[PDB]
């Protein structure tokens, strides 16, 4: 999930912005 | 420069991305 | 949760936001 | 500048975007 995408490795804003709403 | 997002840096992450659009939680 | 974006914080907002069109400095 | 609006204020993704590049 979003921990693993963005905190564990890094996301970008494509994979941040599919995590809100 | 740390460019992982964890914890209340994730969330300010969300706010600024998600904008008008909101997030969980 | 701090809204401010600021120092090694603020480099970050911009390499995540940025991409690849990048950012100074 | 950038400080001003996004460290000591808080910016938009709009405003920040606006200092890519």
């Amino acid at each position: 999930g979003i921990v693993e995408q963005c905190c564990t490795s890094i996301c970008s804003l494509y994979q941040l912005e599919n995590y809100c709403n | 420069v740390n460019q992982h997002l964890c914890g209340s840096h994730l969330v300010e992450a969300l706010y600024l991305v998600c904008g008008e659009r909101g997030f969980f939680a």
